[PDB]
């Protein structure tokens, strides 16, 4: 005399068995008979998927979201073998020779080029003069302020096949970040915790909470050199720029001396791009690097949909 | 690499249980 | 060229699971025989 | 009715198999149905000297 309970398992088993998608069709080429049988199944499936005459031939009842992989080749000096998987990388353009190296760049490499985090970056790169050789007109492009047009964002890396001089690199361009070797194991994206400003708390009825929170990237020419900043915000492309200008105003006040009244080519204070979108209402996670001289705290964010944007002028 | 389990049995390649196979 | 062609397999090899077989007739006679055999392979050819 | 013949020539192509070239001497090939079973993908060799 058991109660039998309040809910029935037969219903759940049936509806879930209905929900399972049919299996992928393996094709067996090594053995003849298995090959023939799978080909018979293939012709029956095409007869079952394309004939408007019948109704069971209608199969569309009840998404393709890997990333678009793009492969870059880079020198083994312009990249640490140890640097973590998923860090956003930014790319540079060579003039005549492009096949030799692509010269893709990492945020710590930008912090080095631009001149705690300093010591970590030096323990990664003691003699970064190749870094100066990658951009010959660095001292020219800081002033021509054309530095942002050439630094194009590439986003997180998945895999890097390791060679003596060259490095093979696979980069997520558009779509959610995902891997390839296995049934598509996921990755996450890391940015150092310092030199990152949370602009949803910098000014902190009730403000509304959107579904999706975006990460922007901006490049500023201060009198203490250029510098890069990434912003975790959620409000809108029309308001993030205004709030950012309000933020930079104390740093903008200093540029009265450097600007040139005659030549107007240096005036721009910076540019803002949008890298990708992640889940709000969650936050991010805190971890340190595990390298030899690793002391930098780093934010890492899940659920990154890489949708890169262009550099937009702000002043 | 999966420290706490039991070793049940071995698949073999090459029909020889010697160390030469994987 | 010497002998002009090489002889090989015709289909990819598969893996056999022959690790365990002992579910039949644990007994003293076969025990002695197995010990003798697996110790005698060392010296004999 | 009947009409003129036509001059046609079809090329002959030699088809290849991996197990049928000498390159298969260097390798050791086995059949693994699904590579998703190999998730760890690391193999440890235990060498005795």
């Amino acid at each position: 005399m058991k109660v039998q309970g309040s809910v029935d398992r037969r219903r759940l088993q049936r509806r879930i068995a209905g929900l399972l998608p049919p299996p992928a069709r393996r094709l067996n080429i090594s053995r003849g008979s298995e090959f023939t049988r799978d080909v018979r199944g293939l012709v029956e499936e095409h007869a079952q998927a394309s004939s408007l005459s019948a109704a069971a031939v209608w199969r569309a009842g009840l998404g393709w979201r890997p990333p678009v992989f793009g492969d870059f080749l880079i020198h083994a000096s312009s990249f640490n073998n140890a640097e973590a998987t998923g860090t956003p990388l930014f790319q540079f353009k060579q003039s005549d020779p492009f096949s030799g190296v692509d010269a893709v760049f990492t945020p710590l490499s930008l912090f080095i080029l631009m001149n705690g985090l300093t010591r970590m970056a030096n323990l990664l790169y003691d003699s970064p003069a190749t870094l100066a050789d990658l951009v010959p007109d660095f001292g020219r492009l800081v002033a021509d302020r054309r530095f942002h047009n050439f630094i194009t964002p590439v986003g997180p890396l998945v895999e890097n096949i390791k060679s003596t001089y060259l490095n093979k690199i696979t980069t997520v361009v558009h779509g959610p970040v995902v891997s390839k070797a296995i049934p598509r194991s996921t990755v996450k994206v890391t940015v150092p915790q310092e030199a990152f400003v949370d602009l949803d708390a910098w000014l902190s009825g009730l403000q509304p909470c959107p579904a999706d929170a975006r990460l922007y990237v901006a490049l500023t020419y201060e009198e203490a050199g250029p510098r890069f900043t990434f912003f975790q915000s959620s409000r809108g492309h029309c308001q993030i720029m205004n709030i950012l200008r309000i933020y930079y105003s104390p740093s903008i006040m200093h540029r009265y001396a450097v600007v040139q009244p005659l030549h107007i080519e240096e005036l721009t204070f910076g540019a803002v791009a949008c890298l990708g979108t992640f889940s709000a209402t969650d936050g991010w996670r805190r971890s340190a690097f595990n390298y030899r001289g690793s002391s930098l705290p780093v934010v890492e964010i899940d659920s990154f949909y890489s949708n890169v944007s262009d550099w937009e002028v702000i002043l | 690499a999966a420290e706490g389990l039991f070793h049940s049995f071995d698949l073999l390649v090459g029909k020889d249980a010697r160390e030469a196979g994987i | 060229e010497a002998d002009n062609q090489i002889m090989g397999p015709s289909s990819y090899a598969s893996f056999v699971v022959r690790g365990e077989n002992l579910v039949t007739a644990v007994s003293y006679g076969r025990v002695m025989r197995t010990f003798e055999h697996f110790m005698a392979r060392i010296v004999d050819s | 009715k009947f009409e003129v013949l036509l001059g046609v020539y079809t090329n002959a192509i030699q088809y290849v198999r991996f197990l049928e070239t000498a390159l298969a001497v260097s390798c050791v090939n086995t059949e693994f149905k699904d590579l998703s079973r190999m998730t760890d993908g690391k193999i440890q060799f235990r060498i005795s000297v």
